[PDB]
C-alpha cells in the first residue's frame, strides 16, 4: 500500500512525516513509498493547519472530488498549541471518504492502523526492458500489467519527475532550452518534451496554467442590456480542483461560421466582431459560497451558437473528468422589460416549456411573455444549421410498432416521408444526449457516413436518409446470392473510407460491426453502397483508440470475406472463394501488437487496388522446384527442369494437390495437349533437352509412348495438327492422328533456319511463327508463305536485343514479337513485312515506383485489345492495344516472371495464369481475373466519382 | 557525346555495333567510358554482351571498370560468360570479381 499526505499549502505535511514537485521517499513501519505534495490530480492524509479553523477545513472538498477507487482518507489539524478553541469547535462542525479525525505519536499509530514469481523485478533494473537475465516468466512479455506495475509503485516511469518534469510551473520554443535541454538532452526526446506536459495538465497546445493570475482583467460586452444578452451561470458547490486548466484548454475550438483571446486562472473572455463574443469568467456572489461560473452571450445567431459550443464543451468536461458533480446547478436569467433585475431559472424548468411550447408566460401579466430562444436557446435547438431544422409540414410520421424500422433493431426508429422522400425518423423518447449526438453529426459530411436530413424540438426527433436495403447484416443473412465478390469489396472499400475519415477527424468510433452499415444499393458499379451509422443502442473489438478500430475493421473484412461466421482461416474454415491480399490483409489488421497493425489509410490504401480484386489464387509449388513451361487442361501440367532429368508435375487448380514423376531422360522445355474428340481422347506431348517426343495418356498414365526423335533440341510446341518447332531451325508437323502411334513420323518436316537459328515460337492469328531473328508464315498446305528478317529491327532499338532469339509471337492485327534477354517488343506490320512499333518495358517500369530487371520473358493476349507482358523481374505489364498505352503494372508478387497465358476454369472462368519464379528458388503460380485491365478502369473511376462526391459534401456542407 | 531518349551514348551505340574506329576515337577524345543508360550498360557491357574482344580490351585500357552492374546487376563478365571465353579470360586478367551476385544471386561463372 502507499500512503500520500496531501493539504493545503504551509499546512506541515513534512513535519507531520518528519513527526511520523512531489518528492518521494521510503519510509519503513508495511514499507510505504510517502509523496509530499499542481499538476494531474492507497491511504490519503488530509493536513490543514487549526490557527484558520474552519476557514482552513472549507475548501478541502477537491481533495475528496481528486482517481481515487473510494480509498480511505485521515484528516489530522496541525500546530494545535497555536489554535483556538473554538477553531477546533469550528472544525468539528465542518465534519474521497474521511475515516477518522485527529489534531496532533498519535498520527503514526492512526496511520500504521488504517495501512493494515509475485513480481519480483525492477530491483537491478531501476539501480527495452527485456533481460534488463530473464526475470519471472519471460519479463511478463512487458505486458501493460508489468508497466502498471512499475508506474503505480513510483519506482520508474519518476526520475525526472519533481527534478526535471512539472519544473515549468516556476522554469515550446524558447521553453525546452530552459526546462529539458540543460545539461544531457539529446534530441531523441523532443517529441516528448512540452507534450508529456499536456497529459498532465501542465501545457496546453495555445501554455502554463500557473503565470496567470486570479485577478480578473477589465471586461468591456458590446451590449449591456437584459433583453440581448443571454446569461447562463452554472454554480458548481466547488469548481473540483483542475477544472480551471481543462476548461482552458478546450475553450480554443470555438467557432461562430478567435480574433481576441484573455484569459486568467479563473476566466475566459472569446471576442470575434461584435454580435459575437463569449465572457466565461468565474464570478463570486454575496453571501453565496460557491463558485459561480458565468456565461455572457449576445442574443444574435453566432451568439447561439457560440454559446451553445461553450456550454457543450462545458458538460463534455463533465461528463468525462469530473462526473461527481453530475451537485452542479445550471441556472438561465432573465427579464421581461428592459431595467428589470435578472431573473433566474433552473434548466430543468424552461425545458419543460420548451417542449410545451415558445414562450414564457408571466404569471401575473399574463399578456407579458418572451420566446424561450431569447432566454436559452439550447433547449430549442437554435443552434441547428439553417438546412437541419425540421418542417413540421413536411413530416408525414406514424409513431406506431407497424412502421418501425428493422423492428426496432436500429433503436427507436420508425419509416416516415420528409419532403415526399421516404425518411427514417428516430424518437429521443434526454436533451444532452440529442445536443451531443447533433454535435457529432454535424461536422461529419463524407459518402460512408450516414447523412443527417432533420432536427426536430417538439417532437425532438432525428430524420435521416431510408436506406431502402437494410443494413449490411440483413445482407449478410438473408440474401446471400447477391453477395458478389465486387460488392463485397466495395463494402469494404466503403466502410474503410470513412473509418479512415473518424480517424482523421479524431473520432474513434469505438464499436465497428456489420450491423452499422447501411446499404442503399446492392449494384455494383454505383457510386454509394454502404455507409456507417451509430445508433447507440462484444465479438467484434480487440482484445483490450485507432488501432481497436483497426482490429474491428479487419473483423468485418473477416466477416466480409466469409458470407457469415485464435481466429481460423477463413477460406478452410467456410469454403469460399479464395481471395489473397485480402486475406493478408485481415491477417494484418488482427495482430495481437497494437503498434504493428496498419493504420486505417494505410488499410484503405491497401484495399484500393485492382490487384486485391481480380487475383483469385496464388499457389506457391514445393520449394527448389524448377518448371520451365505449363500447359492448361481446371488442371495444369509442368515442366520440371530443376534436375538434369526432366520430370512431369501435374497441379489440381482446386485443390492444389501437387504431384510429380520423372518421365524423360533429359530436361523438359515444351510442353502440348492433343485434343482427339473423334476418338474422345487427348495426348499430353512433352518436347525436351535431347528431341525426344514423349507422350502420354492423361487419362491413364501408363499408356505412354514416343514420336519419332528429332535430330537436336525440341524448343516449342503447338496444336487438327501438332506443330513441333526444334532447336536446329526445323518444323515438324504432324497430324493429330498420328500422336496415338508410337514412334509415328511427322506428315511435314520444313528447313526454316539452321542449326545456330532455333525455331521457338508458333501461333495462330494462316499460321505463323518465328526462328532465329526471321518470322515466318505458313497456309493451309504447310508451305513457306513469307520470311521477314526481323534483323532490321537493329536500325532501331540496340543491336544487343534485336539480334537476338525470338521467344514468343502473338498477333490479331500485328506481329507484337519479343526476344530472348530483351526488354523490348517489337511490332510488325504482317502486311507490308517492315517494323512499325516498339514497346519499351524498362519505360514503363520507371515511370512506376533497383528491384526490377525489364527483360521480357514471356507475353499474352486478349480478346479486348489487352496486351499482357512479363518482364525478367516480377513485373506485368497489361497495355491497351488500341494506343499501347499503359493500363496497369502489376509487381510485388514474386521476383521473376516464366511465362503465362490464358485459361478456362471448370467453372467457365476465362482466368489468367502466371508462372514466374521467387529468385533459393521457388517457382510460383498466380491466377488472375482475365478482366483485369477493365476492373482496373472501373475502380479507378469509381474512386475519381467517390472522391469528387466527398469534395462536393465538404464544401457545401 | 549526348544521350539519346533511352539515355544511350554514341560510345554506347559504337560499343553495341562493334565499330573498333569509333569506340577508340571516342575514348581518345573523353568519352565517358563508365557512363550508363535506362539499362544500366556501360560501354563495356554492350561489348561483353554483343561478343566483340578488342571493344573490351580497348574499354579496359581506357579505363573501363569490370565491377559495373547494370539495371539486372549483370557484371560484364556476367555477359560475357552468357554469350561465350576469350573476352570471359581478358575480363579476368583485368581486376574482376568472379564472386559477384546479380539481383537473383548468380555468378558470371554459373551463366556459362
Ligand atoms: C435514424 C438514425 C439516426 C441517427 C443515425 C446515426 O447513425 N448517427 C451518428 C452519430 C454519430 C456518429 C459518429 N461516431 C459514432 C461513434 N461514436 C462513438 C463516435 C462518433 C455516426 C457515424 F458513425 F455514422 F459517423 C452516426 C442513424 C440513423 C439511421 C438509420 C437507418 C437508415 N436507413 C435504414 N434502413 N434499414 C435500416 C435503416 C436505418
Amino acid at each position: 500500500m502507499k500512503l500520500m499526505i496531501v493539504g493545503n499549502t504551509g499546512s506541515g505535511k513534512t513535519t507531520l512525516l518528519q513527526q511520523l514537485g512531489i518528492d518521494v521517499k521510503d519510509w519503513p513501519i508495511l514499507v510505504l513509498n510517502v509523496w509530499d505534495f499542481e499538476e494531474f490530480y492507497a491511504l490519503y492524509l488530509a493536513v490543514y493547519d487549526l490557527s484558520k479553523g474552519q476557514a482552513e477545513v472549507d475548501a478541502m472538498k477537491p481533495w475528496l472530488f481528486n482517481r481515487a477507487s473510494s480509498s480511505p482518507v485521515i484528516l489530522v489539524g496541525t500546530h494545535l498549541d497555536v489554535s483556538d478553541e473554538k477553531q477546533r469547535k469550528a472544525c468539528m462542525s465542518k465534519i474521497p471518504a474521511i475515516r477518522d479525525y485527529h489534531f496532533v505519536a498519535k498520527l503514526r499509530k492512526t496511520i500504521i492502523n488504517e495501512s493494515l514469481l509475485e513480481k519480483i523485478i525492477l530491483s537491478e533494473r531501476k539501480n527495452r526492458k527485456r533481460l534488463l537475465e530473464n526475470q519471472l516468466q519471460l519479463d511478463e512479455n512487458e505486458l501493460p500489467h508489468a508497466v502498471h506495475f512499475l508506474n503505480e509503485s513510483g519506482v520508474l516511469l519518476p526520475k525526472w519527475l519533481c527534478k526535471i518534469m512539472a519544473q515549468i510551473l516556476t522554469v515550446r520554443r524558447d521553453v525546452e532550452k530552459f526546462l529539458s535541454k540543460k545539461r544531457k538532452f539529446p534530441k531523441n526526446y523532443m517529441s516528448q518534451y512540452f507534450k508529456l506536459l499536456e497529459k498532465f495538465q501542465i501545457a496546453l497546445p495555445i501554455l502554463v496554467p500557473s503565470s496567470l493570475s486570479d485577478h480578473r482583467p477589465v471586461i468591456e460586452l458590446p451590449h449591456c442590456e437584459n433583453s440581448e444578452i443571454i446569461i447562463r451561470l452554472y454554480e458548481m458547490p466547488y469548481f473540483p480542483m483542475g477544472f480551471w486548466s481543462r476548461l482552458i484548454n478546450r475553450l480554443l475550438e470555438i467557432s461562430p461560421y478567435r480574433p481576441n483571446r484573455m484569459y486568467w486562472r479563473q476566466g475566459i473572455y472569446l471576442n470575434w466582431s461584435p454580435e459575437a463574443y463569449c465572457l466565461v469568467g468565474s464570478e463570486v456572489l454575496d453571501n453565496h459560497p460557491e463558485s459561480f461560473l458565468k456565461i455572457t452571450v449576445p442574443s444574435c445567431r453566432k451568439g447561439c451558437i457560440l454559446l451553445g459550443q461553450v456550454v457543450d464543451h462545458i458538460d463534455s468536461l463533465m461528463e468525462e473528468w469530473f462526473p461527481g458533480l453530475l451537485l452542479l446547478k445550471k441556472w438561465a436569467l432573465y427579464s421581461f422589460n428592459d431595467g428589470e433585475e435578472h431573473q433566474k431559472i433552473l434548466l430543468d424548468d424552461l425545458m419543460k416549456k420548451a417542449e410545451e411550447g415558445d414562450l414564457l408566460v408571466n404569471p401575473d401579466q399574463p399578456r407579458l411573455t418572451i420566446p424561450i430562444s431569447q432566454i436559452a436557446p439550447d433547449l430549442i435547438l437554435a443552434d441547428l444549421p439553417r438546412n437541419i431544422m425540421l418542417n413540421n409540414d413536411e413530416l408525414e410520421f406514424e409513431q406506431a410498432p407497424e412502421f418501425l424500422l428493422g423492428d426496432g433493431s436500429f433503436g427507436s426508429v420508425y419509416r416516415a416521408a420528409y419532403e415526399g422522400e421516404e425518411v427514417a425518423v428516430k424518437i429521443f423518447n434526454s436533451l444532452r444526449l440529442l445536443r451531443q449526438e447533433l454535435v457529432v453529426l454535424c461536422h461529419l459530411h463524407h459518402p460512408s457516413l450516414i447523412s443527417l436530413l432533420a432536427a426536430g424540438i417538439r417532437p425532438r426527433m432525428l430524420v435521416m436518409e431510408l436506406a431502402s436495403k437494410g443494413s449490411l447484416d440483413r445482407l449478410l443473412q438473408q440474401d446471400k446470392a447477391s453477395l458478389t465478390r465486387t460488392l463485397q469489396h466495395r463494402i469494404a472499400l466503403h466502410v474503410a473510407d470513412g473509418l479512415r475519415y473518424l480517424h482523421s477527424a479524431m473520432i474513434i468510433y469505438r464499436d465497428l460491426k456489420p450491423h452499422n452499415v447501411l446499404l442503399f444499393t446492392l449494384y455494383p458499379n454505383a457510386a454509394i453502397i454502404a455507409k456507417i451509422a451509430d445508433y447507440s443502442i462484444p465479438g467484434f473489438r480487440a482484445p483490450e483508440n485507432q488501432q481497436a478500430d483497426v482490429y474491428s475493421f479487419g473483423l468485418l473484412l473477416y466477416d466480409i470475406l466469409t458470407t457469415g461466421g485464435k481466429l481460423p482461416d477463413p477460406v478452410k474454415e467456410y469454403g469460399c472463394a479464395p481471395w489473397p491480399m485480402v486475406e493478408k490483409l485481415i491477417k494484418q489488421c488482427l495482430k495481437e501488437n497494437p503498434q504493428e497493425r496498419p493504420t486505417s489509410a494505410q488499410v484503405f490504401d491497401i484495399l484500393n487496388s485492382a490487384e486485391l480484386v481480380c487475383l483469385t489464387r496464388r499457389i506457391l509449388l514445393p520449394k527448389n522446384v524448377i518448371v520451365e513451361c505449363m500447359v492448361a487442361t481446371a488442371s495444369i501440367w509442368l515442366g520440371c527442369g530443376h534436375t538434369d532429368r526432366g520430370q512431369l508435375s501435374f497441379l489440381d487448380l482446386n485443390t492444389e494437390g501437387y504431384t510429380s514423376e520423372e518421365v524423360a531422360d533429359s530436361r523438359i522445355l515444351c510442353l502440348a495437349l492433343v485434343h482427339l474428340p473423334v476418338e474422345k481422347e487427348s495426348w499430353i506431348v512433352s518436347g525436351t533437352q535431347s528431341g525426344t517426343l514423349l507422350v502420354i495418356n492423361t487419362e491413364d498414365g501408363k499408356k505412354r509412348h514416343t514420336l519419332e526423335k528429332m535430330t537436336d533440341s525440341v524448343t516449342c510446341l503447338y496444336c487438327n495438327f501438332l506443330l513441333v518447332g526444334t532447336a536446329d531451325g526445323k518444323l515438324a508437323i504432324f497430324e493429330d492422328k498420328t500422336v496415338k502411334l508410337k514412334g509415328a513420323a511427322p506428315l511435314k518436316i520444313l528447313n526454316i533456319g539452321n542449326v545456330s537459328t532455333p525455331l521457338m515460337c508458333l501461333s495462330e492469328s494462316v499460321m505463323w511463327g518465328g526462328c532465329g531473328t526471321k518470322i515466318f508464315s505458313f497456309s493451309n498446305d504447310f508451305t513457306i508463305q513469307k520470311l521477314i528478317e526481323t534483323r532490321t529491327s537493329q536500325l532501331f532499338s540496340y543491336a544487343a536485343f534485336s539480334d537476338s532469339n525470338i521467344i514468343t509471337v502473338v498477333v490479331d492485327t500485328a506481329l507484337y514479337i519479343a526476344k530472348q534477354n530483351s526488354p523490348v517488343v517489337e511490332v510488325w506490320d504482317k502486311k507490308t513485312e517492315k517494323l512499325c512499333g516498339l514497346i519499351d518495358c524498362v519505360h514503363f517500369l520507371r515511370e512506376v515506383m533497383m528491384s526490377y530487371s525489364g527483360r521480357v520473358k514471356t507475353l499474352c493476349l486478349q480478346k479486348n485489345t489487352a496486351l499482357w507482358i512479363g518482364t525478367g523481374g516480377g513485373h506485368i505489364l497489361l497495355l491497351d492495344l488500341s494506343t499501347r498505352r499503359l493500363i496497369r503494372v502489376i509487381y510485388n508478387f514474386c521476383n521473376s516472371v516464366r511465362v503465362m497465358m490464358t485459361a478456362q476454369l471448370g467453372s467457365l472462368k476465362n482466368v489468367m495464369l502466371v508462372l514466374g519464379y521467387n529468385r533459393e528458388i521457388q517457382s510460383c503460380l498466380t491466377v488472375w481475373d482475365i478482366n483485369l485491365p477493365h476492373e482496373v478502369q472501373n475502380l479507378e473511376k469509381h474512386i475519381e466519382v467517390r472522391k469528387e462526391l466527398a469534395e462536393k459534401m465538404r464544401r457545401t456542407s | 557525346n549526348a544521350t539519346d531518349e533511352a539515355g544511350v551514348t554514341p560510345l554506347h551505340l559504337a560499343a553495341d555495333s562493334g565499330h573498333l574506329e569509333i569506340v577508340e576515337v571516342l575514348l581518345k577524345t573523353g568519352a565517358d567510358v563508365n557512363a550508363w543508360d535506362h539499362y544500366g550498360f556501360t560501354p563495356l557491357h554492350l561489348a561483353a554482351h554483343v561478343g566483340h574482344l578488342e571493344i573490351v580490351e580497348v574499354l579496359l585500357k581506357a579505363g573501363a571498370d569490370v565491377n559495373a552492374q547494370d539495371h539486372a546487376g549483370w557484371t560484364p563478365l556476367h555477359l560475357a560468360a552468357l554469350y561465350g571465353l576469350e573476352i570471359v579470360e581478358v575480363l579476368l586478367k583485368h581486376g574482376a570479381d568472379v564472386n559477384a551476385q546479380d539481383m537473383w544471386g548468380e555468378t558470371p561463372f554459373d551463366l556459362a
